């Protein structure tokens, strides 16, 4: 399940993925993806940056460093 | 025949049919009770009687 | 509890092309106390962090004008409110000695959800007992 959500953010690729959009193809158990996450921070690769794009949501993108304007 | 039978048969066996069959065939079609967080706090009923 | 079940029972319904979600909780778990409610804010909406807006509008009315209002949108609403609520989140809460707060700025992280009408979200806090209650009514449409 933790491969799954790693082409995801692949999909998305160069900016970054809310969590609510997981469920669009996913639609898994929505508990299971939220502890997922909180481990996957701890595994140093994914990370929470902020909405370039309207605000106030959750944004996880791995480690590119990579936002826009 | 309407001594053993009566005339209210078709209301009272289908009522005895009920309590006595078809409770168990009720919880036997949904049984287990499956937490989806933490998938091992399982809950299933072994039988009903009332 | 069965109360607090009956009254979630009342807040969450459906009309004619609206749907209503909403109900209220009562959890033990004014410096300090701008924290202590984005905590709430985010177990309510795991989707949305709320270490962002800080200076929020917590607008401080009183809470009968809250109840007020808050009774008026039931009554605009076809519900006929029923008024043992009032009691049962008292009796858990006692709601008479007790301070009100509302998350209302200009705009809130709801209006980007679709189908987004209008919102009713309600904090009620505690010191005694430190109960706070989590009113919210969220009126979509489908």
């Amino acid at each position: 399940e933790e491969a799954l959500v790693y082409s995801y953010i692949e999909a998305s690729g160069r900016e970054g993925i809310w969590s609510k959009t997981i469920k669009a193809r996913t639609n898994l158990h929505q508990h299971v993806v939220l502890k997922c996450l909180k481990s996957l921070e701890s595994q140093r690769y994914v990370k929470s940056v902020k909405s370039v794009k309207f605000p106030t949501r959750k944004i996880y993108m791995l480690y590119s460093l990579q936002p826009s304007v | 025949f309407l001594k053993v039978k009566g005339l209210v048969k078709q209301h009272l066996d289908s009522f005895n049919y009920f309590v006595d069959t078809d409770l168990k065939k009720i919880i036997k079609a949904n049984q287990l009770i499956l937490s989806d967080v933490d998938p091992e706090f399982y809950l299933k009923y072994v039988d009903i009687r009332v | 509890e069965l109360d607090i079940e009956r009254v979630n029972q009342t807040l969450n319904f459906e009309t004619n092309d609206c749907k209503i979600v909403g109900s209220c909780d009562i959890f033990t778990t004014s410096r300090k106390i701008f924290a202590y409610l984005i905590a709430i804010l985010n177990a309510s909406y795991p989707d949305h962090d709320f270490s962002s807006v800080e200076p929020t509008d917590f607008v401080k009315t009183s809470l009968k004008t809250f109840i007020s209002k808050f009774e008026n949108t039931l009554y605009s609403l076809g519900r006929q409110p029923e008024e043992w609520v009032w009691e049962v989140i008292n009796s858990h809460m006692t709601l008479s000695d007790c301070v009100l707060f509302q998350y209302s700025p200009s705009n809130s992280f709801l209006e980007d959800e679709p189908g987004y009408l209008w919102n009713l979200i309600g904090f009620l806090y505690n010191r005694k007992r430190k109960r706070v209650a989590y009113l919210y009514l969220i009126c979509s449409r489908l």
